């Protein structure tokens, strides 16, 4: 009997004023909100924001929408919202966002009987997070969705978690390639601004970093070339030239790997582990083409000492390395 | 500033001086009683000519960017293409291909009979 | 003219586009088929494929049945704007886009007896997910899902126009893939049961292949070729001492840099795919010359007849090893 | 007198059904075409695509829009063509258009006493190009825009070139650096689809590489130094340091000049002309240094014999490299 | 009395067809220009364009607009813009341009008691610009904007510069990092294009470039690399894998920069400066690693003319790099 | 709630928001200020930066004055478009943003005697022209000028809400800064000149200084390390000949390679920057120790005690004068 739910309808929005909140000059009307995310897609550490989609639940009660004589929710299309008052609900750290539009506007309006509004929306969300980056490449971030409302204060408006903890749905399911979630985390609070306070919801994730990807492209070269660079202690001190382009080829190589590496990131001003690591190799290399120089200098008139300090080389630079590596890796896990 | 020295059956246009910013030139034909004719134009770089209906098949024009010139050889000619003959210079963005208003720089006139 | 204008007109006339066909009384059947017109491009280091495609629906709706001389309306697209149409969206998309140019890329048709086409045309970005582990001999299955966004399976149901093979349809010279062929698709329908309700959805999965003569010629060969060099080095006389250091310095740099300008176009994964087991066996084979040619070295003025069988030996040792590692590494990776 | 003009647009504006086209129920109504092409801007192999601007201009007959007592034509302000019927035209290979908006949208709306409407826009659309890379760099493309009418079928519309062979002016203004435009093309036909038979007009233009910038760049440095290679052939084979360090510098410096130039172009799986002649030159390289390791490896024993094989050498391998080029530039020209 | 002032404003908008221009089927209405340059951002050679911000003000007469009983100009809210009728002009050789929205839509609409209308726009366009890069970097550019009527033709609209050549502001305060404006022009004149003439009016920019950066860039490197090759000519002949060694860096590093300096510019087909002096480069070094081989090849049986055909090259090669270098100074300034 | 809807008609009965308030009669007076929640990233090469604010005016309309149970109505913000408000842009900005999701990012409060508070959240990208003689030791102040685009200083004037050193306030967490270092803000309003007439202007110039951390470690350091390196070569002996070659030709690679890599994220600037004649000078250093070798080389076997007396002078001279200038160069821009 379209005729009658049309009637119900066009009864509902005759005297309706949408710049006026619901109980407008009384209590203030309170909204509960679901999340389903679908994906988060590229987290990116020169931009410092990560990507987000996600279904979006509002659930307020309206009294002016109640209606009779119907035993159904009436789901509406979507257009009706245009004429209904909504929150205004905004992202505090988002920097660019957008409602899918294809085939339609991703916008759902569902009326109850007893005047209750569900107002669903698929939005796609890029979201500020500053990363600390001083543990790159085994580092742990966590970045946050900040929720509130733009214009209604705390006596107007009051956002909660509908559902408790399982107001979020689709973590577990998330895939990340470098990345993977160990944790959520829901909380509300108050936010005082200068034109009052307001509601606020935090929705935040813990990420860990993945360490394999890095360790078959970035240590294990160093590891490679740190090793290649004592080789010229066992080749006989009277070859000048191979021990010489030996170690100069490995300091060269390592200065390279570390300029290479250190422009695919964000010019912080401070020191990463990864820094730390090709710093140290650079030393070790260094070190090895000194003790070379300083065998040159004294093997004409004491070549016994210089074979000697060659032998001890031998022992002293992979277990002073061993120590190195010892020491990095009980500091950063 | 482009200069435009006429010579020349086939005439010669060798233009010099800013041909960057003029990258195209068409000939024209002036008949004693009628007002002045498109006959075909010319791309320096693109090579890219386009003729009149009238002198389709007939007429033919090349480019030369090792002297900056470009040639008009006329074949199978007729009484109807007794005209004082004209080279000019097309700007960038001056718009239809046709008219000569849109040309800036004309060469001197050279006769035909 | 007038007649057709009054018929509109007289359609229009108390008709409500906030409501269903049937709201209330019985379930609003969606038949639905796609036309691919072209099947873009690709990314692995986004995850996602371009796909171009004129999307059809059809349903019936009671309240605009006529009468008049023709039997079907083909009307402007501003008429879809005034009437009920389903919100289907796809829920693997990215960022669609609904084409405007030069005006909305939509049709509208209504018949005599109720019943409505409405087909648009749309360029849609899809997630597709990928497991590189096999990488470059991989093959995937691309899905693309879509379904009410708003109304449930008890209000709006959607179906296949013909059979489910028949109806989505690839036109033949629509092909945009680059390092792709396309083997097929599949096509399927389901119910998937959410916050708000359950819903009907519609998949299709396009089954892709890579094809793998650009890696062939750009990383394979490379490599192998830079192999048999270092393995040439075997064959130098003992007194080439610099040759062989030249010859050991040469390949392990060019390995390298080989090594390390390969996971260019990869996205940053945390595990290894075939071509780097291949690179670091490569790897591993120039090397172990190089540590050969240092032990040959060591033994030379001391031991002349060891370090000649060493290298005696290695010269056959090497090949035969290379050649084995290389039939297996085939073997597995091409009757995957 | 302005008021006149006025009420005459009112009265032609009265009654009228912007959901009907011309002849609604009729003979189809037919619309001639005319482009100008302004530029085309780029053309991508990467992306497999060209961006072209253009003014497009439409013609139709619209019997409702007559009007008499005016023997003028009537151009009207643009936000006019708002409240008209237009064609539905699309281009079928487009991915991305819009038209240009300032000041105003760039459109025109000019109106004649009979009827005649003249519709002009300002768009530029990135159209699709697929391209085959088997002769690059000395390959050929044909790249079309594809015009259709989406809505109306056969029955209801037609399309035409107006003017013929002349509705397309323009092309001398196209400038394309890696490029040259060798002739252009006009198409008018039907397309059957599942919906019906529509008409389609088609543009092609067969665009031709320019040379100059590969000869320069990329053959000479293969070319010589497969003849540097060569000068191995006529040194004394005693002299192992000298030619074992041609040998290997030839073969790192084709390696390097493949993969600091290869890697600019899309992955295709196939051959290219580019790519068999650098392979060819690394097979000459590969197959100088093998021959030599094989007279030094066999010297010692035979003399008469290496010096044999260098002094065949020396002939051999200039003269099949000439015919291997001469096999390549005929095949590939 | 803000209430008079609304009764004249809904009077002046009562009945007014926005369709029609200012005295239409009459005399063309003349429209003045103005620009106040605020900023040219970036000039690309890659993409042959420039990126220019400005403020456009056009005056015109609107005789429908003329009021009486108000001695002021009446300033409206930006929004009446859409109530009026404006000309339809835009720039022909834009390829992106849009006016700036935030945080309202930065347009003004002034009137004048007489009728005289003010309006005034901030656009931020990309313009395309065809560069002649044969003498890069020692080029001199000419980028222009060109203005035009879309609709109206010579027989309905006239433009001109309102003030002459004092139209056009703020280019002396333009600073731009790679380019010096020697001048700029303002041309005023008609266009005939199929459907008729239209008015145009030019702005023109002549740009030369800074040689400062390429000096400090690509010049000094390769200069400094060239010399360092001669210090082969220095060494004694004997010392084979120094010199060897120094031709295979020498080598390396000018290809190295090669390809750096060339992933930078448009694929051109011609030969550039830059590019003729780094090719001299590449053929002194490898000049110079000739000589080595040859000297090299004969050293063992005739010593002293190899210590002579080294003692030689130690002055030839600087005064041929003079002399190279004078030429081509002579050639491009 | 129906008197509300009642004073809301009353209040917009035959308002006219074409007209500002107090036309003809008085200057409108705006009182704005901004409250910054991130200050986002610099951009050296484009030269600009990136700003999110809660822009906030306020101004009175005596049309506007009403009496009811409440004395401030906080409405929804479509209304804000049925009144007149302020058309206040940036003079410097580029491409702004007004955020829109899920609404329009706007809010509107009246108070009864006519008052009005309008804000907004903003994203401006805005142009700080930046001079880079002191890099990577310079410091830039990038300002924010905004006013009136059509009102004259005769009808609109701009005051900021209170002392001006209290307007802009920036949020204590919000710093999206990676490279630079903000110090502090100087707030500031004058009078600009155009052919249009005269204008009100604010101006904000934030303080920023660069870290220099990154710089010392990617470029400062290797240098250092390879001047060490090529003095290093001072020790070996006269005999060796082929290593003093090939520690100078490499020492003098590294300086060229360093030297190329060190302007990879500046604009191409037209003068020098510091690093440049810090790269210039270690480049000096380089090549003169090899023409040190280049000197001892020629006169090993005609004047050995020459050539000998010549390296030991070296041994202390180059090392000194690196010293010496590395402490004037330090105290010239650490100090400035
Ligand atoms: C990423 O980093 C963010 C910080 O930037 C973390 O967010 C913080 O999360 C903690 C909880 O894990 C929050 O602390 C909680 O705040 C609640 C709200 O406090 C406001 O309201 C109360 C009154 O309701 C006031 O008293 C208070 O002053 C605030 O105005 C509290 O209700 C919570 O209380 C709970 O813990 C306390 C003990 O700490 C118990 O005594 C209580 O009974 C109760 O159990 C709690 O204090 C904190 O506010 C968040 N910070 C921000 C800035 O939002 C994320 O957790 C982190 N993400 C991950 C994955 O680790
Ligand atoms: C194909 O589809 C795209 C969207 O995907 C359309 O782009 C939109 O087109 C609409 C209609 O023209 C635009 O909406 C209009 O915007 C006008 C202002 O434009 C300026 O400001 C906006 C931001 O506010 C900028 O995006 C824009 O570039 C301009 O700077 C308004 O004045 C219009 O309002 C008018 O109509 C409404 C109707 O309710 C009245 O209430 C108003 O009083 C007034 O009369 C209108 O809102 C929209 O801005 C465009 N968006 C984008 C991103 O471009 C294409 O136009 C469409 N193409 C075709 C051929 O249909
Ligand atoms: C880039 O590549 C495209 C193809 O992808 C080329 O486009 C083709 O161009 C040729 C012309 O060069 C087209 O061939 C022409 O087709 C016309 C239409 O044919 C249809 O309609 C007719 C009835 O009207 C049917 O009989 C027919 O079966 C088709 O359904 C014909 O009318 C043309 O006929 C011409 O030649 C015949 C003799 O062969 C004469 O008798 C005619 O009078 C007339 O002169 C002709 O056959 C072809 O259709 C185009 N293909 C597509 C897919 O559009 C571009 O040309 C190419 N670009 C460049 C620059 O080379
Ligand atoms: C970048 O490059 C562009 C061209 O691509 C240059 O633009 C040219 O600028 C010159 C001026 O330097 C223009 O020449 C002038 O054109 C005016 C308009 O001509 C029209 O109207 C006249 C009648 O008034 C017709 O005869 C003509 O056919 C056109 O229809 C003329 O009025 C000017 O005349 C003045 O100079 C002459 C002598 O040269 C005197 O005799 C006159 O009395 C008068 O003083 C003049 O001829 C030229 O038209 C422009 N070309 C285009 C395509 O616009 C830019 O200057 C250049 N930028 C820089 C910085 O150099």
């Amino acid at each position: 009997n379209m005729s009658f739910v049309k009637e119900t309808v066009d009864k509902l929005l005759k005297g309706y004023d949408i710049r006026l909140r619901p109980d407008f000059g009384g209590p203030p009307v309170c909204v509960g909100m679901n999340i389903d995310i679908a994906s988060i897609d590229m987290v990116s550490e020169v931009n410092m924001d990560y990507t987000l989609t996600m279904y979006f639940q509002q659930y307020w009660r309206d009294k002016r929408l109640a209606y009779s004589g119907i035993p159904l929710n009436l789901t509406l299309d979507n257009r009706v919202a245009d004429q209904l008052w909504v929150p205004d609900t905004y992202f505090l750290n988002d920097k660019k966002s957008f409602v899918h539009g294809v085939t339609v506007k991703n916008r759902m309006i569902r009326l109850h009987p007893d005047g209750t509004v569900l107002y669903g929306l698929r939005i796609t969300t890029t979201a500020a997070c500053m990363m600390d980056l001083r543990r790159y490449p085994l580092d742990e971030q966590n970045c946050t969705l900040e929720i509130e409302s733009y214009g209604y204060t705390t006596d107007d408006i009051e956002f909660y978690w509908r559902g408790g903890d399982k107001a979020v749905t689709g973590v577990e399911r998330i895939e990340l390639p470098q990345f993977s979630i160990v944790e959520h985390r829901l909380v509300s609070r108050n936010v005082v601004f200068a034109t009052g306070a307001y509601p606020r919801l935090s929705l935040s994730f813990r990420l860990k970093r993945n360490i394999g990807y890095f360790i078959l492209q970035t240590y294990m070269p160093s590891i490679l070339i740190t090793i290649l660079s004592w080789v010229s202690f066992w080749i006989n001190y009277d070859a000048s030239a191979a021990r010489v382009a030996l170690g100069i080829t490995t300091v060269l190589t390592m200065t390279t790997i570390n300029t290479h590496l250190r422009e695919t990131l964000p010019k912080i001003p401070y020191v990463k582990a990864i820094d730390m690591y090709l710093m140290g190799c650079f030393v070790f290399v260094f070190l090895a083409l000194l003790e070379y120089a300083f065998v040159n200098y004294i093997f004409f008139s004491q070549p016994a000492r210089a074979a000697a300090i060659d032998r001890w080389s031998r022992i002293v630079f992979p277990f002073t390395f061993s120590l190195f590596n010892l020491v990095y890796w009980l500091y950063y896990v | 500033q482009v200069q435009l020295v006429e010579s020349g059956l086939r005439l010669s246009c060798a233009a010099s001086g800013h041909t960057f910013n003029y990258p195209i030139m068409g000939w024209f034909r002036q008949a004693p009683g009628k007002e002045r004719e498109f006959v075909g134009a010319i791309s320096w770089s693109g090579g890219s000519t386009s003729y009149a209906d009238s002198v389709k098949d007939r007429f033919t024009i090349s480019r030369d960017n090792a002297k900056n010139t470009v040639y008009l050889e006329m074949n199978n000619l007729k009484p109807e293409d007794t005209a004082v003959y004209y080279c000019a210079a097309k700007g960038r963005y001056s718009g239809g291909l046709y008219y000569p208003t849109n040309y800036d720089y004309w060469g001197q006139g050279t006769q035909v009979t | 003219t007038t007649v057709f204008t009054r018929i509109l007109d007289r359609l229009l006339d108390g008709y409500d586009n906030r409501l269903r066909p049937g709201l209330g009384e019985r379930v609003t059947e969606v038949k639905t088929d796609i036309f691919v017109t072209s099947f873009g491009p690709v990314s692995d280091h986004d995850m996602e494929y371009t796909i171009d495609v004129f999307f059809r629906q059809s349903w019936k709706d009671e309240r605009l049945k006529f009468k008049g001389p023709m039997t079907v309306l083909r009307l402007n697209n501003l008429m879809a704007s005034k009437i009920w149409t389903p919100d289907t969206f796809f829920h693997n998309g990215k960022k669609s886009v609904a084409h405007n140019m030069t005006m909305p890329n939509k049709l509208l048709r209504i018949t005599e007896d109720g019943t409505l086409l409405y087909t648009m045309r749309l360029t849609v970005r899809a997630e597709c997910p990928m497991h590189l582990e096999d990488f470059p001999m991989d093959a995937h299955a691309c899905p693309l899902k879509f379904g009410s966004y708003a109304y449930t399976r008890a209000e709006v149901v959607y179906e296949w126009t013909r059979e489910p093979a028949r109806s989505v349809v690839v036109a033949e010279d629509g092909s945009r893939l680059n390092q792709y062929d396309l083997l097929g698709q599949t096509v399927d329908s389901g119910i998937v049961q959410s916050s708000t309700g359950e819903y009907v959805v519609m998949t299709t999965h396009f089954h892709l292949k890579r094809k793998i003569g650009y890696f062939v010629i750009q990383t394979y060969l490379p490599c192998i070729m830079t192999v048999i060099l270092s393995q040439v080095s075997f064959w130098l006389n003992r007194e080439s001492v610099p040759a062989r250091t030249v010859f050991g310095v040469t390949t392990v740099l060019t390995m390298t840099t080989l090594s390390i300008s390969a996971r260019n176009s990869l996205p940053k994964v945390a595990y290894a795919t075939a071509m780097d087991w291949f690179i670091a066996v490569c790897y591993a084979f120039v090397f172990s010359a190089l540590i050969e040619f240092a032990t040959v070295n060591y033994f030379t003025k001391s031991q002349p007849a060891r370090a000649a069988k060493i290298d005696r030996l290695s010269r056959i040792a090497f090949p035969l090893l290379f050649g084995i590692f290389n039939l297996v590494y085939w073997a597995t990776y091409l009757n995957r």
